[PDB]
């Protein structure tokens, strides 16, 4: 059963834990507890193959993020739909990501979270989709930890790009 | 900034990190505080210090970090073992306290998690002595939990391989034993698939799971190293489990359990320098001897949790 070193990276209170929590152990976190750092370890099926992920979900400020990127195979980078700044700060994580890995070929996919919150929607989703493309055509996606909506999709379009 | 931290390990091998507000002088209550867990999810587990050959429940007032400062001393006390191997790591467990009829109450599919992993770990490594059918049962809600629905074209024939029964039997029934199950489990495994009357919640189908376990006389044993003596004197390494339900010896090499004893049926007797503790089992013409250096903790517990039923 082949290992996956998934990293969640972003700005404060965008919804790492929320997602990460959602995905592995099946719960919606409503309090806001600011991460230190959290590891996660969830066996699933992707591309009719067991795969272990370990996820490391991260703190919304720094320390080891430089650390974590030479150590991780794949990044979700989240941003919330409801917080201009939390998109604004993930083309700092993109270049910092491919700056410490020495390449563009790294698995990454970027993430607008909280859907679920459409009429908070400060960020539209063709300025999510826009972003993406300028980012050599990266993975994109909608989710909401409250909804479950493309909470999975999120690791496994991550282990089906690291498999590549 | 420049804030002390510990990772809080569970039996799966996740942590959480937590900030240690008074360094190494923050006591386990102050962990607990730390950890994403509301009364509801906390009241069921502590802090445990453990090593690849000793593990211990600590106490609200305990300092950890102290503990893994101490660990040598702690080793040298308790143990024969040599420290080199053993640098100790702190896990959020289940308290060897929690009595069977609270744990039955545990509704929050957290708590229900947290049981139910290191449920499973402890069934993985092989302290959970039961018939093959229990096993099976067992086997069955892990494969319903871990790979989902049953599907003829995925699992019928060559999926059950030693690769996939490692993950769901006991390591000592892996290689012997388990190879004869398969066709048994993958046929327990449809029938929870194809009944609509059993719920696939992720925190009812672990419940099913923790309900299987709680029959087992050894469920949520803490555990501890001695030797007896066969009476022709041959040494037996033994694993000392004490629970809620009363004390148990596993042979240390197979696991095997050598006596299941519930309180009320039983008397102890610590040796006169915690080196050892002695067994009478009530109206059973039967007495054996346990040599361990954690023959003090063992009575203590032995104490409390006998104490506890009412
Ligand atoms: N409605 C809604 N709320 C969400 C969603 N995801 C997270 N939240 C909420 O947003 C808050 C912050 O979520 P959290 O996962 O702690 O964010 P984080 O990115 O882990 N924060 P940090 O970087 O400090 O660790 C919580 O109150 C949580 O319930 C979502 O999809 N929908
Ligand atoms: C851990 C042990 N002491 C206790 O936890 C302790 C606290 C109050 C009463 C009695 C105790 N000793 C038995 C144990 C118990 O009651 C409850 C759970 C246990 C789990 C595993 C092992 C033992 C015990 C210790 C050892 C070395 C240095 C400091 C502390
Ligand atoms: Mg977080």
């Amino acid at each position: 059963m082949r290992e996956y070193k998934l990293v969640v990276l972003g700005s404060g209170g965008v919804g790492k834990s929320a997602l990460t929590v959602q995905f592995v152990q099946g719960i919606f976190v409503e309090k806001y507890d600011p991460t230190i750092e959290d590891s996660y370890r969830k066996q699933v099926e992707v591309d009719a193959q067991q795969c272990m992920l370990e996820i490391l979900d991260t703190a919304g400020t720094e320390a080891m993020r430089d650390l974590y990127m030479k150590n991780g195979q794949g990044f979700a980078l989240v941003y919330s739909i409801t917080a201009q700044s939390t998109f604004n700060d993930l083309q700092d994580l993109r270049e910092q990501i491919l700056r410490v890995k020495d390449t563009d070929d790294v698995p990454m996919i970027l993430v607008g979270n909280k859907c679920d919150l459409e009429d908070e929607r400060v960020v539209g989703k063709e300025q999510g989709q826009n972003l993406a493309r300028q980012w050599n055509n990266c993975a994109f996606l909608e989710s909401s930890a409250k909804s479950k909506i493309n909470v999975n999709e999120i690791f496994y379009d991550l282990v089906r790009q690291i498999n590549r | 900034k420049p804030y002390e931290k510990v990772r809080i390990y569970r039996m799966d091998g996740s942590y959480r990190s937590v900030e240690l507000k008074h360094g190494n002088n923050t006591t386990v209550q102050q962990i607990m505080e730390g950890m994403r867990l509301s009364q509801e999810t906390q009241q069921y587990f502590t802090i445990w210090i453990c090593s690849e050959n000793l593990s211990l429940q600590l106490k609200p007032y305990h300092k950890p970090l102290q503990h893994v400062r101490d660990w040598p001393e702690i080793l040298a006390e308790l143990t024969n073992l040599d420290p080199q191997r053993e640098t100790p790591q702190l896990f959020l467990r289940r308290d060897v306290r929690l009595p069977l009829e609270v744990e039955k109450q545990i509704e929050d599919p957290l708590a229900i998690l947290i049981l139910f992993d290191e449920a499973r770990y402890n069934l993985l490594k092989g302290f959970y002595t039961a018939p093959d059918a229990k096993l099976i049962t067992l086997a069955s809600l892990l494969l319903q939990i871990v790979y989902g629905n049953y599907e003829s074209k995925k699992h019928k024939q060559g999926f059950l391989n030693e690769e996939n029964l490692k993950s769901i039997v006991p390591v000592t029934k892996l290689k012997s034993k388990a190879p004869h199950w398969t066709n048994r489990i993958l046929h327990e495994y449809k029938n929870l698939s194809t009944s609509e009357g059993v719920s696939k919640e992720m925190h009812h189908l672990q419940r099913m799971f923790l309900q299987n376990c709680w029959e087992i006389p050894t469920y949520g044993a803490a555990f501890f190293t001695g030797q007896i003596f066969t009476k022709n004197h041959k040494v037996i390494p033994v694993y000392v489990g004490v629970n809620i339900k009363g004390l148990h010896l596993l042979n240390m090499e197979t696991k095997a359990l050598l006596i299941s004893l519930k309180y009320g049926c039983f008397m102890w007797q610590l040796g006169d320098t915690d080196t050892c503790f002695q067994i009478h089992s009530m109206e059973n013409k039967m007495s054996f001897i346990v040599h361990t250096k954690q023959a003090g903790l063992v009575v203590k517990l032995l104490m409390k949790l006998n104490g506890q039923l009412m």
